């Protein structure tokens, strides 16, 4: 449908103490591919971000309108947003489309700020927030991401740990997408720091 | 619609002035914020015994874990309570968790602001004390009808409000228990009180840990013990 | 609509001024201190802090100081009330630049787009216009650090160094004097305020209460804005008292 | 009106090892939201080396099947000996295409062991084109179990690692393990699970237990 | 999927693409898309694949039955009528099958096109697929006849690597067919990826 | 919504409203233009105090066009809201035209706004007088000034702000047929017109100049004072 | 998706399933269905998932001021007011299936709005895909008035029949217990379902990814 | 359909279109030109539906002269791009959609040499090249060859020529005359336009 | 319906028929196609007959209201883009006009073209109408633009008398009408069919 214009994907896995979010960097139309560079991932904060898949108009679109309600929230707030805050924040952009609603999956995951705890969440097209104990995947291939990451992931990783298994189950399950491929970004939050890395992917 | 609030010859407002010069002649309240809770003791007094006290409440919850008193005109105090109430409804639609007592005050305050704009109203009548408790940190805030709204640990507000500041200003300071807050706060409101204090003449209400929670006539009693 | 209830703020002096402008300004000038200074190496926005009591908790950050963006700041001389509303519309405006334009917003466009909807109030609509009046810093990739001044008529203009609200003039006649244009780094300017804001104030026992102080520079490619912690602030005044005497 | 085709779901997994070959599927029948039966065994087996599993419309799978079988006696009979995995695939791609105008909606998968004794998986499509691989999937499921035996089966997108060829006690544990995941994200998987296993002694089938959900 | 074949000097190079999908899932990356009809004799496969498995099959059964008839090695222009005409009766019927045919006969290297609507055409270069004008642009820029045998392949490499960059539908394994007087022999099986290890450096 | 009438008649007629927004006019800042033979010069006072207010911010000498410029005198604040309308509705004409802007069809639009709302419910006269310069074609020029009534002029020279009869008489008396005949004659009749109200003036005057096809073009400081050093 | 409730002498118990799909997937195994409302008044929601999830927040938030405003307790005929007038409003736009039960001033009551607008009176029903399997066992097996031990034992069963009959209801079981002297919430009072294990695990050695570009950023 | 073509250079922007404008089954103006001037050293690329495309990008012109005169400078190659995206998204639900295929092309003082792709749904990705049309499948292989970021724009034009000689044979449609201009620091340059006697 | 306009060293010549038809019966034989907007400018007309006589009327009140406001002659550069404009704000409503617009001024005799949709184009040799593919084949042969006065009337003449007998829509008389600098005169007014009898002899 309107999904598969651009295709995509963005898969976000929770660890012990650190999460890692990854989406690929390819962008195409139909049969006909565009760009090697675009970012499916987009910085809503220390130690948040937030993926994005599905058209790329509303990509973009939303992207701004979130950074529209993220930029007011923070210049209002004396503190930094809540992962949990934020995936209702989504919810309420989507749902005032109801009539019109815009074709995206948004995928939430960040660590929360009150000292380590890492939280993760994704939405759909109709809006629904939901949160799960194990990892969220967003795209086209969605069906494909699920295999990799429901028999790899573990109660409690390290990053040593979670950055091999997030990878591999990247490379692994977006192979196998015709619309996704050209480069995996992953990011990497911990406590301390921040990891950013560009995986060496096929280009197919 | 045209706007009844002009700048004076001197650049005051001369609407809002009889404002807050209205609210320094209601009804006598106190408020105090020490240690886990926030202590809210208020004036209900009945002309006649004819009044039923159940029926009329001055101290009213926002939410479970806020609340608000007021000095002031009774009618414009209800439009508040229903259009704050209203905004932690819409707050409660967008965000789906309990309101934080600054962004609660800040956008209610801000209702006050509209009314020194708009034509052919005039502002509100009522100075707005409000009680909030989010993340373990308790909050004690003070709103007037000029819609700048501040923080303190504790506070008077009504009929002789310069006595009850002062009188918090030497007696009260650190280190004071929620207990020792009510007492405390009983003895600013007997000094600004006049006559018999019974169970049903103040209206009490404390907001800890559990909520804001609004104290029965039975432990009111306990409290008159001194 | 009973006639007689309408001013009509509209009508000329016949001097040709506008009394509720020229009544706003006046509410402006008993605002308390607040001064910036552009410097080489970054922006400085110091103020004062008019209202003092011990029952004060203040547990938020600055008073007059506001964060309009990343790479903006702004302070406020006027009534508190009609601050927040040009705070809330300034950042409305700057993050609806971020819409169209995705880019941090040139200081001198949200200027001009604020004092538009200043003089549509005067012009029309019979409400009362606005008392607040307002500088602003930050940085932009054009003209670099930069300082402006707004007056509740909608004029506006740039300024190396300028002072609102209380003290006004004393301020602005010690910069006439002081101040080095293109010599004075950021550095220089943070011990230059702190005189001015010593000398000008006739209260006495300045403490790092009674007073605040903001900075904002680019550091490595990135907009670095902070305000000074109390300590911080006492260890200015210890540097200061020993400049002083 | 008439509607000739439903999507009954289920999934089916093949696996070519060096000397072996294995093949599983699910017992469950479903169409729409219901469920008919919770066993249901989809895998077939034709000859002693070849075992063939339909996914797709179950009323097609019947019938296609039945009429392998039919062709599997004209064959033997005619030729004196059983037919190999390879001849078998060949010939379900002329019998897939006689419909070619009213195409049988199902999803085939042949797999059992060559002459050579290695093993051969084939997958096919309603058309009838068809492809010699290691391992195929097919399914409801059939986006989920590719990418899973793309790196641990195939080795691949692994730098500096030991390839070792498939022993039957990993494949055996990769088989189950998969749909183990694949039974709680798929709601066309589960209830049951039949692994048969083609090696150079015989078939042996086995039975491991999945979520009831 | 991306096929290309064109004849030179030194005889017919043809090169495709492994990758053939189903909507958004790929089918199988390593489908080998190029049918083997005889020793000297090289078919090609577009569009469906059900319709070429088929058809070519029964080209190569006329093939071999004109060989064990008349024993005189069919030429490559009788193949290629042969081929259309068996899609002329069933036109509408919506068999859909793109090919090329490439060999060598006593005129030389012939290169046909055979459409699913029967159009039969010839010439020095073809394409098909649906990476088809992807390929028409590496493969004209900077070919001649005169190429040798070394040049061509460098020209064929490049011409699926650089056409299956662009597609969606174009991937899998480069595999490169050269032919020659006695026959069609295989030159290289190399990743597309691999290649584009290369060529950015 | 507020829904009124503002301007009203009086028992003469006139309109104390639009004549107190003629009296900001005059309280504004010194502003000039001359039109030459093929040029055109506009200049203005600054009073810029200290140092401290910097140059970039200052500037009332505007572009409508690119063979169109303006400069204003007036309330500062009014301008702003002018001179962007003119310029939204001087491009919607060249998306009606192809052909530029003729200066009389913009300014024919601007006055045509000072007439609308000084006589709109609710609204507001104007406190602003500007001269819009350009160049029509073939070259031609043109200088037209608005009125806070909404009337429009053409004038061969023009002053506005305070003094600005002072520099019309200066204008009147000294503009002949021998004036702006050249390139050195506009330039110095420009700035002696500004040499008389020069109170504390040096380098704090402006100055702007406009050739043929060529963009408004800003004359820096230094050769100011180099045209200001020939007075003989 | 299976929802059900069962009214008994002292009480109303709401039965629901953990499990949320996505029309190809399970979306969440553990994902909470059962809303808050009112202290002594629960829904839970079904049909469109995020249509069901505003409603119920619309529902919850004007409920919440009725109880601040009144002081009193809250109706559960009134909840059903609001959610079929908003359904009325869209005319049957918004496909949220909502059940509401509770305990109030009058006594133990559960109704039924169905996502046309339509609301009935009933002591027991279901709603959702698997909502057949549940009326059945709770059509067959029901007395007026039981025990609080036999209601328990029933609705449990019937939630249970309503997983293993459907596709979309699956996980564990979540009860909540609402009765005159106060409401008690159960989290996954049922877990029909043993195989919760796996038979081998999966682990990476460090230096097995081929990283292309890295860069560190401190914070 | 209308043909564009843009290439990257390390200091410069080379761009080319075609100047063919037809209708029905005949070539009105073949001398039509497709490029339309939003700043100095920024040009723009429009082509698409024949109402939408003179009519869409007249917006975008005087838009982008409207930020020019207020600031009294230019939108950079980044800002105009991510302006005009919005300005095609806006009408995207509206009643009249715009089907149009934009190429910008600008130079930078700092950043240097943009050049960015946009669709008639407004997407917007920074490429090296790009090109719209049926022709795009016929040359951006050609340049996936070809190109590299330290190529000289001498180079450039003689391969630009190999990929527009293309379309005279593979290319179905005739468009005989093409327009090719370059952007670098010194400004818009024209060059030689594509003649074929 | 049969419309042609070209411009040269002497200014424009619009030609037209005077035919037009609905269906298969003819509506009006002596139908005068050319709108006459202003003395030295001239408008004609394309597809709808009340497209035309409305949309071309409201073009010569905006011409009009213009000279009555500036004086200035409104250029043919400017009404050509006024009526463009007009047409875009109801396209997709079933709006089908087509029509030229000829004039001098100081740039010199400009020729346009206003489509339907909006497209507007600009040169020196236009034609619209159901005959206007029969147009281009006599008007382009043997034209330049240092054609003299009268070599230019055989070359108008021949236009349209061809054109109109090949289709059924296009017929009439042949009204021509030449372009000055200070305004166009009509020039003949003639059958086609009289002139199609000098042709043959």
């Amino acid at each position: 449908s309107i999904m598969s214009y651009n295709g995509g994907a963005v898969m976000a896995m929770k660890g012990k103490n650190c999460v890692a979010i990854a989406a690929d960097r390819r962008f195409g139309i139909q049969a006909q591919m565009v760009t090697t560079d675009f970012q499916k991932i987009f910085p809503m904060g220390d130690r948040l971000y937030i993926g994005l898949a599905g058209l790329a108009t509303d990509v973009q679109t939303v992207a701004q309108r979130l950074k529209f309600r993220l930029n007011l929230y923070e210049l209002k707030e004396g503190r930094q947003i809540k992962p949990y805050t934020l995936m209702s924040m989504v919810a309420n952009l989507l749902y005032e489309k109801r009539f019109g609603p815009y074709y995206t999956e948004p995928v939430i995951a960040g660590l929360d700020p009150k000292t380590f705890k890492p939280f993760i969440c994704s939405l759909d097209l109709i809006g629904c927030p939901m949160v799960t104990d194990d990892f969220v995947v967003s795209g086209t291939c969605t069906e494909q991401m699920y295999g990799m990451c429901e028999s790899l992931w573990e109660p409690n990783m390290d990053p040593e740990h979670l950055f091999e298994t997030i990878s591999q189950a990247m490379l692994n399950a977006v192979d196998r997408d015709a619309v996704s491929g050209m480069g995996v970004i992953v990011h990497i939050i911990e406590k301390d720091k921040i990891t950013t890395r560009t995986l060496k992917a096929r280009m197919d | 619609s045209f706007s009844l609030t002009t700048f004076s010859p001197s650049g005051k407002l001369v609407q809002i002035e009889y404002a807050l010069a209205a609210v320094a002649g209601g009804a006598p309240s106190v408020g105090i914020k020490a240690a886990n809770g926030v202590v809210l003791a208020t004036e209900k007094k009945q002309k006649s015994i004819l009044y039923d006290e159940r029926s009329v409440h001055k101290v009213e919850p926002i939410t479970k874990h806020i609340g608000l008193v007021y000095s002031g005109m009774g009618p414009d105090y209800r439009v508040l309570v229903h259009r704050a109430r209203k905004l932690a409804q819409q707050y409660y639609l967008v965000y789906q968790e309990p309101i934080p007592t600054a962004q609660l005050v800040q956008r209610v305050a801000s209702v006050m602001q509209e009314y020194t704009q708009s034509g052919g109203v005039r502002p509100f009548g009522v100075s707005l004390l409000i009680c909030g408790w989010n993340e373990g940190r308790p909050y004690l805030f003070q709103s007037d009808p000029s819609g700048a709204y501040f923080a303190w640990k504790a506070t008077a507000m009504g009929k002789n409000y310069v006595n009850g500041k002062t009188f918090l200003e030497k007696r009260y300071n650190e280190d004071l228990e929620l207990e020792d807050a009510i007492h405390t706060a009983i003895l600013t409101l007997k000094e600004s009180f006049e006559g018999q204090m019974t169970e049903d003449n103040i209206e009490v209400g404390i907001c800890n840990e559990a909520g804001f929670r609004r104290l029965t006539p039975t432990e009111v009693k306990d409290y008159l013990a001194a | 609509m009973s006639r007689r209830y309408d001013s009509r703020t509209t009508i000329f002096s016949p001097e040709g001024r506008l009394y509720q402008v020229e009544y706003a300004m006046e509410a402006i000038g008993h605002a308390g201190t607040c001064l910036g200074i552009l410097a080489n190496d970054g922006v400085l926005l110091a103020a004062e802090r008019r209202n003092i009591h011990k029952l004060l908790d203040e547990v938020f950050f600055s008073e007059k100081i506001y964060k309009l963006n990343e790479d903006m700041a702004c302070s406020v001389a006027g009534i508190t009330s009609d601050a927040n509303v040009l705070t809330n519309e300034l950042r409305l405006i700057a993050q609806r630049y971020l819409l169209q334009y995705q880019e941090p917003i040139p200081c001198e466009q949200l200027v001009t787009a604020l004092c538009d909807i200043k003089q549509a109030y005067t012009q029309f609509g019979g409400k009362r216009p606005f008392g607040v009046s307002l500088l602003y810093i930050g940085w932009d990739k054009h003209y670099g650090f930069q300082l402006y001044q707004s007056d509740p008529s909608g004029n506006y203009g740039g300024w190396k160094a300028t002072c609102i609200g209380n003290n006004s003039a004393a301020a602005v006649s010690m910069l006439k004097q002081d101040y080095k244009e293109g010599e004075m780094t950021l550095k220089s300017a943070l011990a230059l305020a702190i005189k001015v804001l010593n000398k000008t104030m006739d209260v006495s026992k300045l403490s790092a209460e009674k007073v605040e102080i903001a900075t904002l520079t680019r550091e490595n490619g990135k907009t670095v804005i902070r305000v000074l912690k109390q300590k911080e602030v006492e260890q200015l005044i210890k540097k200061h008292e020993e400049e002083e005497a | 009106r008439f509607s000739p085709y439903a999507f009954n779901g289920g999934t089916v997994l093949a696996i070519a090892g060096e000397d072996f070959s294995i093949v599983a599927s699910d017992t469950r029948l479903s169409e729409g939201f219901s469920i008919h039966t919770r066993d249901s065994p989809k895998c077939y087996k034709l000859t002693d080396k070849t075992v063939i599993g339909c996914s797709g419309f179950h009323g097609d799978c019947l019938t296609l099947t039945k009429i392998i079988e039919a062709r599997l006696k004209m064959y033997k009979h005619s030729n004196n000996k059983a037919m190999t995995t390879g001849a078998i695939a060949a010939m379900l791609s002329t019998i897939l295409y006689s419909r070619r105008f009213f195409p049988y909606y199902v999803y085939n998968i042949i797999g059992g062991l060559d002459e050579e004794g290695k093993g051969a998986v084939y997958s096919f499509d309603p058309v009838g084109s068809y492809q010699r691989d290691s391992f195929k999937a097919g399914g409801s499921a059939s986006a989920m179990l590719q990418p899973l035996l793309d790196n641990q089966v195939g080795f691949k997108n692994m730098q500096n690692v030991e390839h070792v060829p498939l022993s039957l006690d990993r494949a055996m544990r990769l088989v189950k393990d998969v749909f183990i995941s694949a039974a709680e994200r798929d709601v066309y998987t589960g209830d049951a699970l039949k692994v048969c296993i083609v090696t150079k002694e015989g078939i042996r089938g086995e039975t491991v237990p999945l979520r009831k959900d | 999927t991306t096929t290309l074949a064109f004849k030179f000097q030194h005889g017919v190079i043809v090169a495709v693409d492994s990758r053939a999908s189903a909507g958004n899932y790929i089918a199988t990356l390593k489908v080998n898309k190029v049918i083997e009809i005889n020793p000297y004799l090289l078919g090609t496969m577009s569009g469906c694949a059900a319709d070429c498995l088929y058809w070519e099959r029964l080209l190569a059964k006329e093939c071999r039955l004109y060989y064990l008839r008349n024993g005189e090695r069919i030429s490559v222009s009788a193949a290629s009528k042969l081929l259309s005409n068996m899609m002329c009766q069933y036109r509408g019927m919506g068999l859909s099958m793109g090919s090329m045919i490439c060999g060598w006969d006593k005129k030389g290297p012939g290169l046909y096109y055979v459409d699913e609507n029967g159009t039969r055409l010839s010439g020095n270069m073809f394409s098909t697929g649906s990476g088809n004008s992807h390929a028409y642009g590496v493969m004209d820029s900077g070919y001649r006849p005169d190429l040798s045998i070394e040049e061509a392949y460098d020209l064929g490499r490049r011409a699926i690597v650089h056409a299956t960059h662009r597609d969606s539908y174009s991937g899998g394994v480069v595999n490169m067919y050269h032919m020659k007087e006695d026959g069609w022999v295989k030159v290289e099986s190399t990743d597309v990826s691999d290649l584009m290890h290369q060529y950015r450096e | 919504s507020y829904d009124r009438a503002i301007t009203v008649f009086s028992p003469d007629g006139h309109l104390f409203q639009v004549e107190y927004a003629q009296e900001a006019v005059k309280k504004g800042s010194t502003a000039v233009g001359v039109r030459g033979k093929d040029i055109v010069v506009l200049g203005v006072e600054k009073k810029s105090v200290a140092k401290l207010q910097d140059e970039r911010t200052v500037r009332k000498i505007c572009a409508l066009d690119d063979n169109v410029c303006m400069a204003f005198a007036g309330l500062t604040a009014d301008a702003r809201i002018v001179i962007n309308r003119a310029r939204v509705e001087c491009q919607s004409h060249r998306l009606t035209v192809e052909d530029p802007v003729t200066v009389e069809y913009i300014t024919r639009y601007i006055a045509s706004l000072k007439q609308r709302y000084t006589q709109s419910n609710g609204r507001r006269p104007f406190g602003i007088s500007a001269l819009i310069v350009g160049f029509d074609f073939d070259g031609t020029p043109r200088l037209y000034q608005t009125d806070p009534s909404g009337t429009y002029h053409a004038w061969k020279a023009n002053a506005i702000g305070r003094g600005a009869k002072s520099v019309r008489e200066f204008l009147e008396k000294n503009y002949t047929d021998e004036a702006i005949e050249t390139d050195d004659l506009t330039i110095k009749l420009v700035i002696k017109a500004l040499l008389e109200v020069v109170q504390s003036g040096g380098k704090n005057i402006e100055l702007a100049v406009m050739r043929r096809d060529q963009p408004l073009k800003i004359l820096n400081p230094e050769e100011i004072e180099k045209y200001v050093a020939e007075i003989e | 998706t299976t929802i059900a409730g069962l009214v008994f002498q002292d009480g109303v118990i709401l039965g629901a399933d953990t499990r949320a799909t996505n029309d190809s997937v399970v979306a969440d195994k553990i994902c909470e269905k059962i809303h808050f409302i009112a202290p002594k008044i629960y829904c839970c929601g079904a049909g469109v998932a995020a249509d069901a999830e505003m409603t119920t927040r619309m529902a919850a938030s004007n409920m919440e001021l009725h109880a601040l405003s009144t002081g009193r307790e809250c109706r559960v005929a009134t909840v059903t007011r609001m959610l079929r007038q908003t359904l009325f409003r869209y005319q049957g736009y918004v496909g949220a299936s909502l059940i509401v039960g509770g305990v109030d001033f009058t006594g133990p009551q559960l109704y039924s709005v169905h996502p046309h607008g339509s609301y009935s009176r009933l002591p027991f029903t279901a709603l959702g895909s698997g909502q057949d399997a549940a009326i059945a066992v709770l059509e067959d097996r029901f007395q007026p008035n039981m025990t609080l031990e036999a209601a328990q034992e029933l609705l449990v069963e019937a939630i249970t029949a309503g997983i293993l009959g459907d596709l979309g209801s699956g996980g564990n079981v979540d009860a909540c217990v609402i009765t005159a002297a106060g409401a008690k919430m159960l989290r996954a009072l049922s877990s029909p379902t043993k195989p919760i294990e796996r038979s081998s695990q999966y682990r990476f050695a460090p230096g097995t990814t081929p990283v292309l570009s890295q860069t560190v950023v401190p914070l | 359909m209308e043909y564009l073509i843009g290439i990257q250079g390390p200091d410069y922007v080379l761009v080319a279109s075609d100047r063919v404008a037809a209708s029905n089954i005949v070539q009105m103006k073949d001398d039509h030109d497709k490029m339309f001037k939003m700043s100095e050293k920024i040009l723009l690329l429009c082509v698409g539906e024949a109402g939408d495309t003179v009519q869409f990008a007249e917006y975008i012109q005087k838009n982008v002269q409207l930020y020019k005169m207020r600031n009294g400078y230019e939108l950079s190659p980044t800002a105009a791009a991510n302006f005009t995206r919005r300005n095609l998204a806006d009408y995207l639900r509206s009643r009249t959609p715009y089907h149009v295929n934009l190429l910008l092309a600008g130079y930078d003082e700092h950043e240097g040499p943009a050049l960015y792709y946009m669709d008639y749904l407004a997407a917007l990705a920074k490429a090296p090249f790009a090109a719209h049309g049926y022709g795009a499948f016929l040359t951006l292989s050609i340049l996936d060859r070809y190109y590299t970021p330290t190529i000289s724009r001498e180079k450039a034009v003689e391969l630009l020529r190999k990929c527009l000689e293309e379309l005279q044979k593979r290319f179905i449609l005739n468009l005989p005359t093409f327009s090719v201009r370059i952007i670098d620091r010194n400004g818009i340059h024209d060059l030689d336009n594509i003649s074929f006697p």
